[PDB]
DNA sequence: ATCGGATGTATATATCTGACACGTGCCTGGAGACTAGGGAGTAATCCCCTTGGCGGTTAAAACGCGGGGGACAGCGCGTACGTGCGTTTAAGCGGTGCTAGAGCTGTCTACGACCAATTGAGCGGCCTCGGCACCGGGATTCTCGA
DNA sequence: TCGAGAATCCCGGTGCCGAGGCCGCTCAATTGGTCGTAGACAGCTCTAGCACCGCTTAAACGCACGTACGCGCTGTCCCCCGCGTTTTAACCGCCAAGGGGATTACTCCCTAGTCTCCAGGCACGTGTCAGATATATACATCCGAT
């Protein structure tokens, strides 16, 4: 029963990684300021999704978030994901 | 030393090839849980679920950077910039 | 009194029975016509045939005998009408089409 | 508890198009979730059709229409031809 | 000249060796000579040259220096290393860890050799899933060992565990795997930390380009790879020519390994047992079939009109690959059925159509070799088309599959006359002493694989001759490669000479070999710058009685008219051949 | 044939918030189509919930959840409070 | 045996009866819980209250006593959470929020 | 009935007006074709779906409800027509 | 010397005019002739309720408008004040409409 | 200029291992077969709404055009960003161990479906007066040359 | 910078038509009843998620270094905006006439609902082989120097 306080984990997304994603996208030359912008966007997005998933969960009276929960959340927001079951 | 900007154009041809996940697990997981605490506390995640969030995430930022790149090119700059992204999320209507 | 399966009677690979169950137990209407489950299973068979065909080809062109998600991604996105159809779909382990804007290239 | 899927069916179809090709498990899970998806769409359209015209019963003709809405371009013409043929042979036997 | 530089290296090289604890004097400074095999070694006794080679290896690390052993296949190298070890356990009182490394298949042979000869020692093996290695590994981590036996692989997979622990002596086998220091192992062994002393073997040291002597030799001592480009001295020098590559190498052949006499060793079977009865060395010429002439001679334009020159562009031309794209076969037949001009197109196939039947009458069991696996297809279809009993072994022939193929072929009565291979593809180790006829194909980059193909047959116990026809077509790119590997044959022959004066550590021998090959270069160079059933029967005649049954074959095929080589007009086969050759 | 609508209901609500304000016909037709819309959404969510959990019966608790999905921000908290109160008084009388 | 309406029993302005009919006859599930139609009608009442309130205010600020579509448009779009909700809605006769990008202005 | 070049019926003045309502300041002369292109496409899609609904109902008329269901189909929800 | 406004001012009066009122900006009869002309392709001999045509117009204008909004955002992003075909093409590309 | 080093590249090896394929057995969901009846289908009659034709009114589109402000292209510069090498740390992975909590199952029981009867609210007709369009006229303000 | 003229708002008057308030009045509400069953709830098992350790090691990071690009300016050129006058084509009002929907009552058969009765699909298995990686052999590319 650890006391759980997590802070600045958003730093866990790292300039190297974001840089990689950029590469996969086809970005050529990044600007140094992006690295905060992305963390902003991402954090938002997961806020929405994790929100919906958690909601589904509590509705089912489960303490666990199954993958199906997520897939229904993404499906809810109009991003359909395949491969995790349905 | 290579002409700066060439090493990138090798990286792109590298990453647009393969499928692997570009974000370290443990950091990303710690992130997801940290967000989760706000809404409800003391939650369980199936590993596969976390995998899902990562999949959708990366698969989102990627498209974002694609479109952004289209904007920056439209501006006759080769370097994406925060105002570029902001334009993108504005056009799509994501916020 | 020897039973033949409907999926056979039309010569289909999809389980017309199972479809005709899902329509009912899914509350998509009050009553399910008889021709419908057939006519639907046919369509599904056709589409799945399309995807699997394309991914098969591309997979062969990577010199692989066993289809993996990347192959599906490339099969869909490279084709048009599918991409039109799946446009908001996200395929885990999908990767991206190889693409670079021309002006990025050196000259 | 037995879950269900289309995996076997998909696999048959595969062996009809490419007799030689294996299909990895995950890459099956996709095609599964896919088919369930397209099914939910087409059914959904059949519903919200039969609701408007105040029919109470999904029939073939609806499913035809619904397909003509969802499938873009040529997938319309081909798919419709398919189903048409299928039901035809079905009744005729 | 550079000899004095070599002498300054007499001092300083062995200075570095002093840090890692003529040259001949200072390399042999410690001489301990024991002329019998040790006690604990059981199950027989080595030959004079064998115990003298043992004694030699002893002398190596008496002075505490690594080395190489070039001995020919089947001269007892295995038992030799055994004896060396054993001597190091007993007479040297060392015991301690010893790291031995083999190719997989051979590891069986090795285990056997530790069963017969030295039961006295723990021999740790590896195989069979991580499971067996849980037991065995943790067993070793205990400090439990005498000999530790393994393959190339589990050096990489176990490199953690094995590298982590201290060692005494390092025995590499098939060492020419070290040929390229870029090879993962070569550098991993440096990541592997170290056994105190490292040791190598080879059947044949390799290409006169000689990073090989670099890679190996350098890997023999850290001193040596510090000395790499002080090898680039005479590796640049040795690689006009009489006054350059000869009057210099009237020694420099020596002078390189006149330096390297002490820690490199070799022998030849003709030197020791010399019981190899005989075999013949022959070649033939062939014609490029007109179909394979027409647009394929022009593939210089097809280079742009498609893959890559050396293989899909080139070797296809050579009769090697008729219609691999197969649309040419379609131009002949869609149904892929038996008829002429499908097989005729190639000197290989048609040529065999000519020559083989005579052998089918004279019942001489034939060997056949390749590199590209796929030829074996049309080769089969050809043989079946003649209804010939044959066996092939691909790269997909599994180990026990291989044993079966052998014993069936090596069965005394086996009525399969021809046996098909692709040389390096399945070569490994093998013994076929039941086959009296060897025939070679295509490019075969480097000869040493060809020497493999030969060693497959004439190995001791082969009581016939061995006929050899290396199959070449006239006016053909294969001739280029052929001659290239032939000049390789020369200079690596000079290398054999290295293994000669170095082999027996004598003088009149070493100069006899000097004059030998320095004459060979003269003759060969002087030589440097149709089917005729009579001629063929002649090159096939081991007696005029073979000229008897072969010329009764020429009584029939005298009257009988032999489905020949050239394919000569079929326009849209020409323009369409330009299509597909351009596609 | 009598069509139906919420027009009267809407109008009552209006006279509760702004006793004095007329509402033009077209501007009623909007609020009508609106309410039908929000209804179709919330119902739809109730369905595709009860389907997953394998309940066969839409109950209050679902409708609550569905609302918590669709309504953004504070409309969640307020609306939920509303309905909660409503059902409460309902049962209690 | 004197009937009272459910919409009254909860004190609602929307016809809880009519809702409870639409749920059934719409095939949104097999069975309709009792609390549901209530709990839904409440929500609808609340939202409609929100829109009509705002449009009322803005309409008054145009010095009009009678709400017209333009007022609805401005009420929605000016508010946030509604705009979030209605974002893909199009209101006929709606017009547009007054807006100009700053840089267009002369200086 | 043969109708041709009615797409000209959308006129530089009108498109200009729409631009204004959008907040466009200064048009470029080439837009006037671009817009006709876009518009023509859009109505192709919508009229398509509407007609489909109609024929399904075996009516010779396209009611407004038909359209509203077409727009709703394409993800553009329209209010006020039913 | 007759009086004339600074070019670009009359526009900035027009904007403030049109963003005010709600009226429909396309002439009926042309737009109707258009719609019918398109309709002929799919089926022929069709009837339209006037209100339906009204719908198509509503959605149309209410679409192009948003389009020009976003486009304008792009052109401004380019430090130009004048929208251009490539701008629109960018917009329809970003949204994913085509 | 060569040219050197890192990158693909066409055929071939040797093996390693985990993941796919074929399987044997088992169970229930699907097929066969019959019955009831209600949704569906089809004549039959009615009329509301679309379409065509019209003759006017004029607002609005079309066309011309001088001119000017934006596009656009150049560019000197300075600087933030690519690269890379040397040092550090936290991810990856294999392991151990515990148990909160997922998931299933047997009873229960409140409770929603169905129905018949009752009855009042909600919807079509049907007026009306006022909110609001619209016009004209002065008041103000807002741009554009000083 | 004030001054002029066009733009636009204000106010008061006018005239109309639909927002809305009532009135019947059909029928979909609500009451008031059983009854079959979804699902709550103990209640049980086991599994999958959490915690923690110790370990290689591939990253991440810090950093110095240089140059490619973002950018600010400028000046040249011109394409679009602000206002004529011209032409027409929409608009509005009006009509008629007819098809296409809508309604209406009638027949009938396709689906639901049960009831048995299997074999098709699912779950666990133990195997072979496709990818994985390292090796062998050439040549060709590329690129960032010369």
């Amino acid at each position: 029963r650890h006391r759980k306080v997590l802070r600045d984990n958003i730093q866990g997304i790292t300039k190297p990684a974001i840089r990689r994603l950029a590469r996969r996208g086809g970005v050529k030359r990044i600007s140094g300021l992006i690295y905060e912008e992305t963390r902003g966007v991402l954090k938002v997005f997961l806020e929405n999704v994790i929100r919906d998933a958690v909601t589904y969960t509590e509705h089912a009276k489960r303490k666990t978030v199954t993958a199906m929960d997520v897939v229904y959340a993404l499906k809810r927001q109009g991003r359909t994901l395949y491969g995790f079951g349905g | 030393r290579y002409r700066p900007g060439t090493v990138a154009l090798r990286e792109i041809r590298r990453y647009q090839k393969s499928t692997e996940l570009l974000i370290r697990k443990l950091p990303f997981q710690r992130l997801v849980r940290e967000i989760a605490q706000d809404f409800k506390t003391d939650l369980r995640f199936q590993s596969s679920a976390v995998m899902a969030l990562q999949e959708a995430s990366e698969a989102y930022l990627v498209g974002l950077f694609e479109d952004t790149n289209l904007c920056a090119i439209h501006a006759k700059r080769v370097t994406i910039m925060p105002k570029d992204i902001q334009l993108a999320r504005r056009i799509r209507g994501e916020r | 009194a020897k039973a033949k399966t409907r999926s056979s009677r039309a010569g289909l690979q999809f389980p017309v029975g199972r479809v005709h169950r899902l329509l009912r137990k899914g509350n998509y209407a009050e009553r399910v016509g008889a021709g419908a489950p057939v006519y639907l299973a046919a369509v599904l068979e056709y589409l799945t045939a399309e995807i699997l065909e394309l991914a098969g080809n591309a997979a062969r062109d990577n010199k692989k005998t066993r289809i993996i998600p990347r192959h599906l991604q490339l099969a869909v996105r490279n084709d048009e009408e599918l991409n039109k159809l799946l446009g908001r779909v996200t395929i885990a382990q999908g990767g991206v089409l190889p693409n670079i804007q021309s002006v990025l290239l050196p000259k | 508890t037995r879950k269900e899927s289309y995996a076997i069916y998909v696999y048959k179809v595969l062996k009809q198009v490419h007799p030689d090709t294996g299909i990895s498990s995950k890459a099956m899970s996709i095609m599964n979730s896919f088919v369930n998806d397209v099914f939910e769409r087409i059914a959904g359209e059949a519903s919200r059709l039969a609701h408007y015209n105040k029919r109470s019963t999904i029939t073939s003709r609806e499913i035809q229409t619904a397909v003509r809405l969802l499938l873009p371009g040529e997938l319309a013409k081909h798919a419709v031809s398919e189903g048409t043929k299928a039901v035809t042979k079905y009744t005729s036997a | 000249l550079l000899d004095q530089t070599k002498d300054t290296r007499i001092t300083h090289l062995l200075r570095q060796t002093n840090a890692f604890l003529d040259y001949y004097n200072v390399a042999h400074r410690i001489k301990e000579d024991i002329k019998k095999q040790p006690s604990i070694l059981v199950g027989g006794t080595l030959k004079d040259y064998q115990i003298k080679g043992l004694q030699w290896m002893v002398s190596l690390f008496n002075n505490h220096l690594n080395g190489i052993l070039a001995d020919e296949m089947g001269l007892g190298k295995t038992i030799q290393t055994i004896s060396l070890l054993t001597y190091l356990y007993e007479m040297k009182n060392i015991r301690g860890p010893y790291l031995v490394i083999v190719p997989l298949s051979t590891l069986s042979n090795w285990s056997s050799e530790f069963a017969k000869w030295a039961p006295t020692l723990r021999t740790i093996s590896f195989k069979g899933s991580p499971n067996e290695r849980k037991a065995k590994q943790a067993k070793i981590r205990a400090g439990e060992f005498d000999v530790v036996l393994t393959t190339f692989e589990y050096i990489i997979k176990e490199r953690a565990l094995l590298s982590k622990v201290k060692w005494v002596h390092m025995i590499i086998d098939e060492g020419h795997r070290m040929k390229n220091a870029q090879s993962k192992l070569s550098l991993t062994l440096n990541t592997h930390y170290h056994a105190d002393y490292r040791l190598i073997l080879t059947g044949t040291p390799l290409q006169n380009n000689l990073p090989e002597l670099w890679a190996l030799l350098n890997f023999v001592l850290p001193k040596i790879f510090n000395s790499v480009k002080s090898f680039d001295e005479w590796f640049n020098t040795p690689f006009d020519k009489i006054e350059l590559s000869e009057e210099e190498t009237l020694l420099v052949i020596r002078r390189l390994h006149k330096v390297l006499r002490p820690f490199l060793l070799r022998r030849l079977k003709k030197d020791v047992e010399k019981e190899l009865p005989d075999k013949v060395e022959k070649v033939v010429k062939c014609k490029m079939s007109a179909l394979q002439q027409i647009m394929y001679q022009q593939m210089l334009k097809y280079r742009r009109l498609r893959g890559f020159n050396n293989q899909i562009m080139q070797l296809k031309k050579i009769c090697n690959h008729p219609f691999v794209f197969e649309e040419v076969e379609d131009q002949i037949n869609p149904t892929r059925e038996t008829n002429d001009d499908i097989w005729r197109v190639a000197g290989k196939f048609e040529l065999l159509d000519r020559i083989l039947p005579k052998l089918k009458a004279t019942g001489h069991r034939v060997l056949i070799f390749f590199q590209m696996t796929q030829i074996m297809d049309i080769m089969e279809d050809f043989l079946r088309y003649i209804n010939i009993k044959y066996l092939r072994l691909d790269g997909h022939t599994k180990s026990d599959e291989r044993s079966e193929l052998l014993r069936l072929f090596n069965a005394p009565d086996s009525e399969y006359l021809c046996f098909i291979l692709s040389t390096r593809a399945g070569g490994l180790g093998l013994n076929l002493q039941t086959a009296d006829t060897v025939i070679i194909f295509d490019t075969d980059w480097n000869p040493h694989q060809d020497l493999q193909a030969q060693d497959r047959a004439h190995r001791i116990g082969q009581k016939n001759e061995v006929r050899i026809l290396r199959l070449i077509t006239t006016n053909s790119v294969e001739e280029v490669i052929l001659e290239r590997a032939y000049k390789k044959l020369d200079i690596d022959g000079k290398v054999i000479q290295a293994g000669k004066f170095d082999n027996k550590s004598t003088s009149e021998e070493q100069e006899a070999l000097l004059r030998s090959l320095l004459d060979a270069e003269e003759e060969r160079r002087k030589k440097r710058e149709e089917l005729k059933d009579s001629e063929i029967n002649e090159i096939l005649a081991r007696n005029d009685e073979e000229m008897a049954v072969l010329t009764r074959m020429d009584e029939d095929r005298s009257k009988k008219e032999e489905k020949s080589r050239l394919l000569e007009k079929k326009r849209e086969e020409s323009e369409s051949a330009a299509v597909y050759n351009g596609r």
